């Protein structure tokens, strides 16, 4: 894939080249897929589920072991390995293993609501194996 | 208790379906009596003038 910058990404990036080239073959293959099997927005589910795993493998890098220097970072968040606004709300204490970033819309539901995404087991009803539509999984 | 929350239609549509051929209100009035003033005859020369 074309980096769109051409602006000599810095050091740190070797390190993370073949992981991030593994997610984004990944997501490449999951968008080739066609439209059998998925019923009507489980084809979407892959193309958000390859987009968590690589906003969650930048925020860890970042915040969790903290190894990749802040100038890859904002190379990284820049050239398309992670959303800006997923890194945000996993800032946040009260969100830290959300689904998607769709969930958390509070226009997105008819009822003025959230999603079951955004929901602990525990606080929810006893017989539920649902699943989010719009996010993709709990 | 039931809780009314409009569901936000797609603002980008053609309408749902025709149009609507349906009686919306009654053909009957209150129709109040007029109680102006009592009509009677004018005169014998009413039909000459």
């Amino acid at each position: 894939k074309v980096k769109r910058s051409r602006k000599a990404p810095p050091d740190g990036w070797e390190l993370i080249e073949p992981t991030l080239d593994e997610l984004d073959q990944k997501m490449r293959e999951a968008e080739t897929e066609p439209h059998e099997g998925k019923r009507k927005v489980e084809s979407l589910w892959p193309i958000f589920r390859i987009h968590h795993q690589k906003t969650r493998y930048i925020f860890d890098l970042f915040y969790k072991r903290k190894a990749i220097s802040r100038e890859l970072y904002e190379y990284c968040i820049k050239e398309g390995y992670a959303d800006k606004n997923l890194i945000a709300k996993w800032k946040k204490q009260g969100y830290e293993n959300l689904c998607c970033l769709r969930c958390i819309q509070t226009r997105d539901t008819n009822f003025g609501t959230n999603c079951i995404c955004r929901v602990p087991k525990s606080k929810l009803e006893v017989g539920r194996i649902i699943e989010c539509t719009h996010c993709g999984c709990r | 208790v039931i809780r009314m929350v409009e569901m936000q239609k797609d603002p980008m549509e053609p309408p749902r379906f025709k149009i609507n051929k349906k009686i919306p209100r009654g053909p009957p009035s209150p129709p109040a009596p007029v109680m102006h003033s009592p009509s009677r005859k004018m005169t014998v020369k009413e039909q000459q003038e």
